[PDB]
This record gives structure tokens, C-alpha cells and sequence, in this order.
RNA sequence: CGCAUGCGCCCGCCGUCCGCUUGCCGACCCGCAGUAGGGGCCUUUGGCCCCCAAGGGCACGUGUCGUUGGCUAAGUCAUCG
RNA sequence: GGCUUGUGGCAGCCAAGCGUUCAUAGCGACGUUGCUUUUUGAUCCUUCGAUGUCGGCUCUUCCUAUCAUUGUGAAGCAGAA
RNA sequence: AUUUUUGGUAAGCAGAACUGGCGAUGCGGGAUGAACCGGAAGCCGGGUUACGGUGCCAAACUGCGCGCUAACCUAGAUCCCACAAAGGGUGUUGGUCGAUUAAGACAGC
């Protein structure tokens, strides 16, 4: 099991000093292809909200999180700004998925499909999983359905592997649904 | 029409991929894309339709079921002998039977239509002439 | 958003025989046939039957259309409605001339299937219109300077009476003035 | 920069190459169309340039100024001997066009005609269409030609007749050699087409059994030969200064 | 049945030579790519590496009563993942070879 | 594209219901790599995006003309076969010896003329409508844009078309007729043979 | 389509030799249409089954391009009328 | 000839106003965005061991930002214009 | 030539600062090109890459996936680069803020 993104809980702090012996301490839920890649996000936000850079900073711990039952369908919700060609808007998205990084796969891959809007170019607000009944998008309220039904519209036909595959063929192919 | 529909019970065949001829089962539908399947000898994991072809085969479950659930259904089903029975299902067993045959297998096999095939065109032959 | 399911369904008077085949519709009634050819909507036509009653119904479903796509199903409907109706009741339109000096002179041809007009706007010019297939043409008694259009497919009556009236279009003059012409007044049923 | 003054081009694009012509006889390029609820018709005819005069008719014209005056109008005699008919040919109807199929000839064929098939006729031995001849004189050939006609009938699409003229009976002319064409016969089945060629073989088609009075036709031919010609003659431009 | 006259066992198969290695402007005579009949992918080629291969033509004149001439090769790697080889000649294959069939054999074997 | 890799005298393809440019492209590799190809029935060939955008196209060609001597080029080709020859040429060397060869390798027919109407015809799966064209899209078929651009032999085709058709379908009630005669001859013979059908069985499909 | 040369030319059979080849080695295989469908059996208005690639089928396919002799029903392939 | 387009030429956008009333039938002040290289400038890249330097005459072709002619929509288009 | 920068409406114009490059330099890529991207080089065998690519031309998938677009204007298709703007669209696709609605939302009777 391979996930592009994954989630991480980055936690770190100031450099004590003589006047704040304990600085406040600090975490952050972020995805990232990388631990490393989390870790300097972090850094940035960390930079840009609370005037602590990585030079006078310390990195306290960074952890991994997985979705508890990869083996069920839930839905998320996802709360974020990005930046378009003229300006700055915030957006609110609902996906279906097993895990919340499949979730979030889908979100980068719908704005850059959608919006053209590049991957460094998102910051993502918040995180949730969202019940049926509290769900706002059409697109994940109509597979909440006990009975669902429906055929296959569109399938592409191959051979199992491109060991069978041929040029030629005697007849066209035999399509129904 | 559409004599097949992916369905909470229905069971498909993994047409693509490194578990293609593997019969699975849909307990659940993620989106138009991908659905929930899973079988006895597997971990219930999304896999996209593009991926699955439709049988006629389906099980009465409600969905995402027990492994013991699943697996009494399909048994009460009898879809592995369904299944085998049927001549789509029986390609493949027959595809797989034919590629393991060896040389000495192949010789007899060969023995044997080569008579059939004698014994077949005398047989027409004299239908013809009758 | 490609809704799954989009479904309309519609009922078939008994007085109707329909058969449906590879989205072949064929519509038979007192008043003869008629044939509509919707192979290019990538749609699904079932034909459902009642074995306790007997009565017909169509249903026309659309999966995972989009709204252009999804806008078809209805148009489907309304044309094997106006099928129906064309087959048990048939279709007529009146249309009335108009003119301010030059009468119209209308001379219908033998079979009431081709009509001449001869004095729009006092032009020495004769038009000459030729009916559509099932579509007749009659001149009108009770109503002065009327137009009788009668036919099975509501598609060539209209389409006639179109032909009728645009064959007497007004030109180099102020048509706001100058109203000359032969309009569609009335869409009806003949039965 | 733009031409100073406009005016049109000299000349016609749609009659080029301006070259001499490959042929010496006028070429019927398209038939008319054939209209099977017709009786068999020919369509076509070869005549000789005999010369010019002039006529006088009162002219009736409603309307004209014409109208019951008299005209002169210059006129154009050509002779038009009767054709005899010598063979029959069918096409066949192909995506790639029309395909001869295969010829029937007659038995019997007059010199003038066989004239056509050779450059020097007195010092060759004239031995063309002799063995074909012959086909006429045996049960087996007779029926290998009705064998031949019932496969025109059967295949062909557009039938055509050949023809020749009786050019000796023109004196004025020092030719012995006839001229020899194709017309095509309009009207009928393809059966009916192929019996009535066959039934004019060694026959005289005389003129008016193609062309009537006051009918109007198309005369194809090649025009008066002048040589190398230079460009204010060959095509019209304007000479330029004396100076 | 069917009465032919030739060959009566075929213990190879064919290969039919697509050309040189080379780049969009360069090219290596050096190596030669051939394409098997029946090898469709990378993993299939693994069975033929190191297989002979012979690339027969005739010749003008005679050759120890023969106008029949051969340079041998063998495969040599994988190329691209349809199943396309790199082979290896004695001498380099003549350009006018392309699109010609060369013999794959089962020997060297290894089962 | 690699190619097919098969070893053949020639291959028959029916390029009905075929995207033109994908067809072309597979078969202008096949004629590459040294094999020879027929094409027949290149007027169903398939062209997408509709017959105005294709006919406004070939409009387009249509003006391209050499100013000074309209003889010397380019040739405008009109029949649907010499259409999908011209587009196999684009995509072949076609001025060097080797693309020469691999054109000559190539035949190109309307319809199905003999002897291909009783040879085998292959199809191209890569190159078919039904798995390359979304149902609903636009296209046009090859022979409607040439008999509007000036092609005159579309009705003469359908015409020995439908004349092929129902000699191909009388051949195929005979072999019907034939291959119920031999399940009946393989069901009179199956008693003489026991141990033959034991062996066969847990092949047959 | 006509005519085709008197130490000539043309056609068919047999022996031998040379040359060209778009690359022999089983160089085997004619349904149409459609892919929001098609076909078969059974005929309740109906029920059942097949498809889901020639991924098939055919073929002494078995012998140093294949040893010495004889018989040879049926089948099949080739050659000649 | 090449870059550029200040200048020349040709278009668009907003709508204060004009148009017996009515911003938009027909126009478009104050502003503002463009296009073109048939103007003239700016520059000096090619040509100084030489590319014949105005205009007219003749001749062909090409463009549209359409004067006339074909077919149309609008009007402060009754007809005519 | 990136960045800093003066005159000029601007210029493949004219003039300065740092650094690099071409000139003096081939080679792979950008179809093509002194300057761009990669990278610098004795004559060879093998392996692997850089930039850039893998439908054909033409070496490498019509590979595995998700959405958007339908161009009746030549739809669109990759730094330098071989241009396009202001205004618009009830074409379609996502978002944001508001209003009405099962004490029954909008259109027609
Ligand atoms: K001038
Ligand atoms: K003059
Ligand atoms: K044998
Ligand atoms: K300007
Ligand atoms: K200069
Ligand atoms: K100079
Ligand atoms: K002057
Ligand atoms: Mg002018
Ligand atoms: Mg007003
Ligand atoms: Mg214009
Ligand atoms: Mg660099
Ligand atoms: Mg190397």
C-alpha cells in the first residue's frame, strides 16, 4: 500500500532563550510526499504565523498518520484556499474515499483539472470526516444509496496483459452491457 | 436491456492486472469509478471498474458484510461451481489447462484428434453420400 | 456532474400498438403508421407491460448523463406523444391569408397535395408549393380565405405550412407595413 | 503596386494548352444521357464541311422587330452521306469508369473501311479482319458470336455502335480512307440496344434517322490550323507604341 | 494433405530486423534491432537472452556449391517493453536487411 | 508501435468503422517494417469531428496550389482509397528508397473486388470506432466526404456492394447448412471413439 | 479488337542450365450488421442459454525437404480431362 | 527588405450628451483598449571590386478594410430614395 | 543573456553595473537558428544518465489513472519564440455570499 501523500503531525518550538526558557510549543497536521517536504512546510507556516523561523527553531517530533480502517468507504470534507490567476479564494470540496490521502489525491487532482491551480499553490485549512446525512456536495450524496444500481456505461476493452495483444483480429469486438 | 449492473452482491471478474481471473465480490460502491470488492482469500481493498467484468452471478448480502457473512453467501450461492461450469468461466480453466500441457501430453493429445478427426470425415462423408 | 440515473416514463392509450427495437419506434393506430428512427440519442427505451391490467408504458433512462445529454429523454417523450397523437387523432393547421389591396388567389392541384398562389401582391409570378408526404391541403368553405392542413406526422404538416408560408415572404418593402402573407393561425387535432 | 487601370484579361484560361490537337477528327467527349423509355436512337453523326451561302426567311417572332420581315442569315451546307454500320461495343459499369468489354464485328467489311487500319493499304498484303471473317462461315463461330452478343446483353451498361462513313461517294474528296467512330445508342433495355445494332450490320444509317429539322445540335471538330502565331494574334493584347 | 515440399521440422523462429540502434540524428550499426514473432513483452525476451540467431541471404555467386550465405548473431538485451531485442552480428547487417526475417534458435539452451 | 511481428505473404484488413489517421499510422509501420497490406472498403473508413469541419478541411487542401504551374502540385485526390494512401505517405519517408519500398508494399481498394471478396479480412482494434470514438461524438464517413468533394462512384460501390453482400451471405447458409452436417457426422462418430474423446474432453472449450 | 514476318516466329509435353523476386518453411481459414446490443432453443405477453476477441478452428502436424519392396476398403490432398 | 508604429490609416469598449420625447434608428464628448504597414518618421542589420535611381505605357496575378452587381437583417424603412 | 539600470512611444534602437556565454566550440535537445536547456571533447567496447521525449515520420507505451474542452473562426498542442488587449456569452464546469419553500418555492391553467 503506496499513497502519494501522506500525513504528518510536525511539532516543534522556538530555541529556548534567556527570556522564554520554555517557549510555547507548536504542531501542525500536514501532507506532503515526504517526511522532509512536511517538515519544511512546517517551517514555512511556522515562518509566516508565528514569527519563528527555522534558523532560531527547533524540531521537537514528526509522526505519520493512518487512516484507522483503510477497508471501509467514508467521506471527507475539505476546507482550503488557493490561489488563482487574479487572486486568492477559499474553497470547500467532498470526497469519497478508503483513506483520507486517497481524499486529498483527488482534491489536488480535481484543482489542477478544475482550476488549474498547481500544487504549491493550495494550502489546505481543514481536515474532516464528514457523516452521510451531513454531507453537502451532490456529487458525494447520490452514491448514498442502500440499493445502488447501475451498468457499466464505458469500459475499455484489452487483453489481460500485452502478452495477448495482437495486430490484427479476426472479428470486431463483441460489446454489451 | 443491460442484462448486468454493478450491484451489492454482484460478482465480477478481475479482467486486468496481476489478479486477473480471480473472482471477487462488490460490497460496496466508492464512486462511478471504483467500488469495494472482496472475496475469501483477499483483503476487502477499492479496485476500479475498468478492472472488473460483470457476471451473472449475485449473492444476497447487505453491504460491506462479514468475512463469515460473505463467505456463507457465496457458499449458499454455490458461485465457485457456478462459475466453473459455465462456459465463460470454463475458458479460462481450459486456457490455463491447454498453456500447462507438456510435449508428451501435446504428442497423445495430437494422436487423438488427428483419429478424431479421420473418424469425423468418414462419418460425413458417408452422411453426405446418404 | 453525470447523474447516475435519469428516468421519465410516459402511457400508451390501449387503442395503440408500439414495438421498440434498437431504438426503432414504430406507432400504429385507426389512422395508419408511423416510424421515428432515435438512434442518435445514446439513450435506453424499455417497454413495459402490465400482466395484470395490460396497459403500456415507455420509460426512457439516461446513465450518467449530463445535462445536455439528460435534456434528450423529455424530447424523446414529446415525440412519441405526438406520435400517438398523430396516429389515434391526427394533426390539422389553419392558416388565413392576408392581404390589404391584391387579393390571393389560391387554385389547389388534383389530390389536394400541391397549391398555387397567383395574385400575392399583385405579381404576374405564380408560386407553386407541393405538399409533404401524408399532408393534404384543402381550401376552407365556412371560413373565408382559410387554409386546411391535414395530416399523421405533426413534423410535415408544420413543415408544409412553413413551405406555404414562407413561399409568401414580402420583400423590398416595409413588411411592418406591408403584412401580406399566409400565416399559421390555428394548431389543432383533426379528430 | 496596384495595376493603374483595370480591364479584363485577354483571353480564356479554360481552352489551354493552346496546342495542336491529338486528334483529326472531332472527339464526342459526352453523350447525352440515355433515357431507357425511349425507342433506339443514335445519337450522334459524321458529316463533311462542304462550304457557305447565305438564305432569306421571314421571321416569325412575336415582339421582335423581326417579326414578319425578312432576314438574311449566312448558313453552313455539310454533306452527310448515310453510315453503314459495322460492329457493336459494350461498357461495363465500374468503380474505376466505364470498361470496353468486348467488340462484335460484322462479317463483311468494305475496303474504305479496312482502309482505316492500315498506313500503306496498296503495299500491304490486306489481310485484316480475314480470320474473323471466318467466324461467320462455321456452326461453332456463328455461335461463339450470339455467344459473344448474349454476353454484351448480359454485362454491358452503355452500348455503342461503330460506324463508318462512304467517304469515295465525295469525289471532291481524295480520300479512300473512311472514317470510323463510335455512337452511342440511347433508348431500350440493354437486350433491346444490342439486337438493334446488330440488326443494322452492314447496314446504311441514313442522317435523318439521328437529326430533324429545326432541331438544334453540337458540331465537334478540330478548327483551321494557322502554326506558330505570336501573342497579339494568338490571343488578343494590345500592340505597343510605334517608338 | 497437404503435399508440400520443404523443411520438415522448424526448430527456430522468426525475426524480422527493424534497424539499427540509433537516436533521432545517430546511429550504431554496432547493434541491430529485431523483433521476434510471438514476444510481445520485456519479460517475455528474458527466455530468448542469449539465444543464436542467423541472418540467411543469397549471393551472386557460389559459395562451396551453395549462393546461400549466413552471418550469426545472437540477442544480446531487452529493448523498449514490447518485446523488441538488441542483437549482436559477427559483422555488422547490411542496411538492405531491414525488414527481412532472421532465424532465432533454441540453443544455447538453459532448460 | 513496434509492429505486429507476424510472418505473412499479406494481410487483408476491412478498414470499415477505422479512424482514418490511427489506421494509417499503424499500417504505415506494418509497410515499414516489411510487410504488405491490402485495404479494402476505404470508403466506411471513419473520420471524426464531422463532415463539416472534414469537408472545410479538404477546402482548405483544395486552395493549396502551386500559383505559377497549378500542374506541377499538390494533387488533390478525391477517391477515399487514394485519400488513405496520401495519409499513409505522410507518415512514411516516402522520398527516400526505403519509404519508396515500404509504399509499394501497400494496395488500397473500394470495396471488396476480387479475389479479396473470398480472402479472410482482418481488422485493427487500435484503430476501431466503437473502442476510439465516445457514442455520440462527431464523424463522417470517408466516402460521404468524397462524393461531396467530387467522388462519382459512390453509388456504382454500394450497388456492387449490395451484390457482394448476398452472394457472401447465400455462401454463408451453405456453410451453415455445411457445419450442421459435420455435428451431426461428430455426433454418429462420437460412440466409435471412447478413449480419444477421454483425451479430448478436459481441452475442449 | 484486327493483323502479326518461310534458314523465322508462337503454343503444349519431357531432360538440362541460367537469371529476377517486394525477403517461403503449415508461408491453412470469404457471413452481414451492432456496440444504450446481437444470436439460438422453447413460443405465455413469456422463460432458458451463448457473447465478455482468430485468446478460435482446420490440417499425418509424426519420416534424413523425409530408406528398400508389396497390398490398399473408406477418407483427404494434388495433377489431368 | 528587416525591428518598431511615435505620426498616418482602420476598428472596439463605457455612456455625458445629440437625435420633435428617447443614451445606444443613426451618432458618441470626457476617458480608455486595440489592429495595419498602401503615410511619414526612428534605427543602420544586408548591399559601396555597383541589386539600374521618378512617372507613365503594357501584362499577370493576389488581398479586403465591398464602390457596383447576387442573397439577406435594421431604420426617425408609407412609396421612391 | 538573467537580474540592476539611463535616453527614447518603441525598436532585432542607443548607452552603463555584476556575472556568465558567443567570438575562439564541436556534441544531445529547442523541426530549423552564434548566444536558450543539457553539456563541453584524445581513438574504441560495455553500462547509465542530463535536457528532451515514448501515434507514424523517428529510438522509446496508442502503458496504468482522474477531471476539463467539442471550436458550424484553420479548437488546441510546451522557457527564449516567433504576439494579442479592453469588453462580452442564459456554452459548460467547479466555488463564494444572499433570498423563497411541505403553516406547500417558481411558470400555466
Ligand atoms: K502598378
Ligand atoms: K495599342
Ligand atoms: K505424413
Ligand atoms: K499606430
Ligand atoms: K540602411
Ligand atoms: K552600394
Ligand atoms: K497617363
Ligand atoms: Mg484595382
Ligand atoms: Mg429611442
Ligand atoms: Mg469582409
Ligand atoms: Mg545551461
Ligand atoms: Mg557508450
Amino acid at each position: 500500500v503506496t499513497y502519494k501523500f501522506h500525513q504528518y503531525q510536525v511539532v516543534g518550538r522556538a530555541l529556548p532563550t534567556e527570556n522564554d526558557e520554555h517557549p510555547k510549543i507548536y504542531r501542525m497536521k500536514l501532507w506532503a510526499t515526504n517526511e522532509v517536504r512536511a517538515k519544511s512546510k512546517f517551517w514555512y507556516y511556522l515562518r509566516k504565523l508565528k514569527k519563528v523561523k527555522k534558523s532560531n527553531g527547533q524540531m521537537l517530533a514528526i509522526n505519520e498518520i493512518f487512516e484507522k480502517n483503510p477497508t471501509k468507504i467514508k467521506n471527507y470534507g475539505i476546507w482550503l484556499r488557493y490561489q488563482s490567476r487574479t487572486g486568492y479564494h477559499n474553497m470547500y470540496k467532498e470526497y469519497r474515499d478508503t483513506t483520507l490521502n486517497g481524499a486529498v489525491e483527488q482534491m489536488y487532482t480535481e484543482m489542477a483539472s478544475r482550476h488549474r491551480v498547481r500544487h504549491h499553490c493550495i494550502q489546505i485549512i481543514k481536515t474532516a470526516t464528514i457523516p452521510a446525512k451531513l454531507c453537502k456536495r451532490e456529487s458525494t450524496k447520490q452514491f448514498h444509496d442502500s440499493k445502488i444500481k447501475f451498468p457499466l456505461v464505458f469500459k475499455k476493452v484489452r487483453p489481460p496483459s500485452r502478452k495477448l495483444k495482437t495486430t490484427y483480429k479476426a472479428t470486431r469486438p463483441n460489446l454489451f452491457m | 436491456p443491460f442484462k448486468r449492473f454493478v450491484e451489492i452482491g454482484r460478482v465480477a471478474l478481475v479482467n486486468y492486472g496481476k489478479d486477473y481471473g480471480k473472482l471477487v465480490v462488490i460490497v460496496d460502491v466508492i464512486d462511478q469509478n471504483r467500488a469495494l470488492i472482496d472475496a475469501p482469500d483477499m483483503v476487502r481493498s477499492q479496485i476500479n471498474f475498468k478492472r472488473l467484468s460483470l457476471t451473472d452471478i449475485k449473492i444476497d448480502i447487505k453491504r460491506i458484510p462479514k468475512k463469515k457473512t460473505l463467505v456463507a453467501a457465496m457458499e449458499a450461492a454455490d458461485v465457485k461451481n457456478k462459475w466453473e461450469s459455465s462456459s465463460w468461466g470454463r475458458k479460462l480453466i481450459v486456457q490455463k489447462r491447454r498453456a500447462s500441457l507438456n510435449d508428451f501430453d501435446r504428442f497423445k493429445l495430437m494422436l487423438a484428434k488427428i483419429k478424431r478427426a479421420g473418424v469425423v470425415r468418414q462419418e460425413l462423408a458417408k452422411l453426405k453420400k446418404e | 456532474m453525470k447523474t447516475i440515473l435519469s428516468s421519465e416514463t410516459m402511457d400508451i392509450p390501449d387503442g395503440v400498438n408500439i414495438k421498440v427495437k434498437a431504438k426503432q419506434i414504430e406507432v400504429e393506430g385507426p389512422r395508419g403508421k408511423l416510424t421515428r428512427n432515435f438512434k442518435h440519442l445514446n439513450l435506453d427505451f424499455q417497454l413495459i407491460k402490465d400482466e395484470e391490467t395490460g396497459k403500456k408504458k415507455l420509460k426512457i433512462d439516461a446513465w450518467f448523463g449530463s445535462r445536455k445529454t439528460t435534456a434528450a429523454i423529455r424530447t424523446a417523450l414529446s415525440h412519441v406523444e405526438n406520435l400517438i397523437t398523430g396516429v389515434t387523432k391526427g394533426y390539422r393547421y389553419k392558416m388565413r391569408f392576408v392581404y390589404a389591396h391584391f387579393p390571393i388567389n389560391a387554385s389547389i392541384s388534383g389530390g389536394n397535395k400541391a397549391i398555387e398562389i397567383r395574385n400575392f401582391l399583385g405579381e404576374k409570378r405564380v408560386r407553386k408549393v407541393d405538399m409533404l408526404e401524408g399532408v393534404t391541403v384543402v381550401r376552407s368553405e365556412k371560413v373565408k380565405d382559410e387554409l386546411v392542413l391535414d395530416g399523421n406526422d405533426i413534423e410535415l404538416v408544420s413543415r408544409s405550412a412553413a413551405l406555404i408560408n414562407q413561399k409568401c415572404h414580402v420583400k423590398n418593402k416595409d413588411i411592418r407595413k406591408f403584412l401580406d402573407g399566409i400565416y399559421v393561425s390555428e394548431k389543432g387535432r383533426i379528430v | 503596386s496596384h495595376r493603374k487601370f483595370e480591364h479584363p484579361r485577354h483571353g480564356s484560361l479554360g481552352f489551354l494548352p493552346r496546342k495542336r490537337a491529338a486528334r483529326h477528327r472531332g472527339k464526342v467527349k459526352a453523350f447525352p444521357k440515355d433515357d431507357p423509355s425511349k425507342p433506339c436512337k443514335l445519337t450522334a453523326f459524321l458529316g463533311y464541311k462542304a462550304g457557305m451561302t447565305h438564305i432569306v426567311r421571314d421571321v416569325e417572332k412575336p415582339g421582335s422587330k423581326l417579326h414578319k420581315k425578312e432576314t438574311c442569315e449566312a448558313v453552313t451546307i455539310i454533306e452527310t452521306p448515310p453510315m453503314v454500320i459495322v460492329g457493336v461495343v459494350g461498357y461495363v459499369k465500374t468503380p474505376r469508369g466505364l470498361r470496353c468489354l468486348n467488340t462484335v464485328w460484322a462479317q463483311h467489311l468494305s475496303e474504305e473501311l479496312k482502309r482505316r487500319f492500315y498506313k500503306n493499304w496498296c503495299k500491304s498484303k490486306k489481310k485484316a479482319f480475314l480470320k474473323y471473317s471466318k467466324k461467320y462461315e462455321t456452326d461453332e463461330g456463328k455461335k461463339d458470336i450470339q455467344t459473344q452478343l448474349e454476353k454484351l446483353k448480359k454485362y454491358a451498361c452503355v452500348i455503342r455502335v461503330l460506324a463508318h462513313t462512304q467517304i469515295r461517294k465525295m469525289k471532291g474528296l481524295k480520300q479512300k480512307k473512311a472514317h470510323l467512330m463510335e455512337i452511342q445508342v440511347n433508348g431500350g433495355t440493354i437486350a433491346q440496344k444490342v439486337d438493334f445494332a446488330y440488326g443494322f450490320f452492314e447496314k446504311q444509317v441514313p442522317v435523318d434517322a439521328v437529326f430533324q429539322k429545326d432541331e438544334m445540335i453540337d458540331i465537334i471538330g478540330v478548327t483551321k490550323g494557322k502554326g506558330y502565331e505570336g501573342v497579339v494574334t494568338r490571343w488578343g493584347v494590345t500592340r505597343l507604341p510605334r517608338k | 494433405v497437404k503435399g508440400r515440399q520443404g523443411e520438415r521440422v522448424r526448430l527456430y523462429v522468426r525475426g524480422t530486423v527493424l534497424g539499427y540502434k540509433r537516436s533521432k540524428s545517430n546511429q550504431y550499426p554496432s547493434t541491430s534491432l529485431i523483433q521476434i514473432e510471438g514476444v510481445n513483452t520485456k519479460e517475455e525476451v528474458d527466455w530468448y537472452l542469449g539465444k543464436r540467431m542467423a541472418y540467411i541471404y543469397k549471393a551472386k555467386t557460389k559459395k562451396n556449391n551453395s549462393h546461400y550465405r549466413c552471418i550469426w548473431g545472437k540477442v544480446c538485451r531487452p529493448h523498449g517493453n514490447s518485446g523488441v531485442v538488441r542483437a549482436k552480428f559477427k559483422s555488422n547487417l547490411p542496411p538492405k536487411s531491414m525488414g527481412s526475417k532472421v532465424r532465432v534458435f533454441m540453443y544455447p539452451s538453459n532448460i | 508501435v513496434s509492429g505486429s511481428g507476424i510472418s505473412a505473404r499479406r494481410i487483408v484488413v476491412d478498414a470499415r468503422h477505422h479512424m482514418l489517421g490511427r489506421l494509417s499510422s499503424i499500417l504505415a509501420k506494418e509497410l515499414l517494417n516489411g510487410q504488405k497490406v491490402v485495404v479494402v472498403r476505404c470508403e466506411e473508413i471513419c473520420l471524426s469531428g464531422g463532415l463539416v469541419r472534414q469537408k472545410m478541411k479538404y477546402l482548405r487542401f483544395l486552395r493549396k496550389r502551386m500559383n505559377t504551374k497549378p500542374s506541377h502540385g499538390p494533387i488533390h485526390f478525391r477517391a477515399p482509397s487514394k485519400i488513405l494512401w496520401r495519409t499513409i505517405r505522410g507518415m512514411i519517408p516516402h522520398k527516400t528508397k526505403r519509404g519508396a519500398a515500404a509504399l509499394a508494399r501497400l494496395k488500397v481498394y473500394e470495396g471488396v473486388p476480387p479475389p479479396y471478396d473470398k480472402i479472410k479480412r482482418m481488422v485493427i482494434p487500435d484503430a476501431l470506432k466503437v473502442l476510439r470514438l465516445q457514442a455520440g461524438h462527431k464523424y463522417c464517413l470517408l466516402g460521404k466526404l468524397s462524393s461531396e468533394v467530387g467522388w462519382n462512384h459512390y453509388d456504382t460501390i454500394k450497388e456492387l456492394e449490395n451484390k457482394r453482400k448476398e452472394r457472401a451471405q447465400v455462401a454463408y447458409e451453405r456453410r451453415k447448412q455445411l457445419a450442421k452436417l459435420r455435428v451431426k457426422a461428430e455426433k454418429a462418430a462420437e460412440e466409435k471413439l471412447g478413449p480419444q474423446l477421454a483425451i479430448i474432453a478436459p481441452i475442449k472449450y
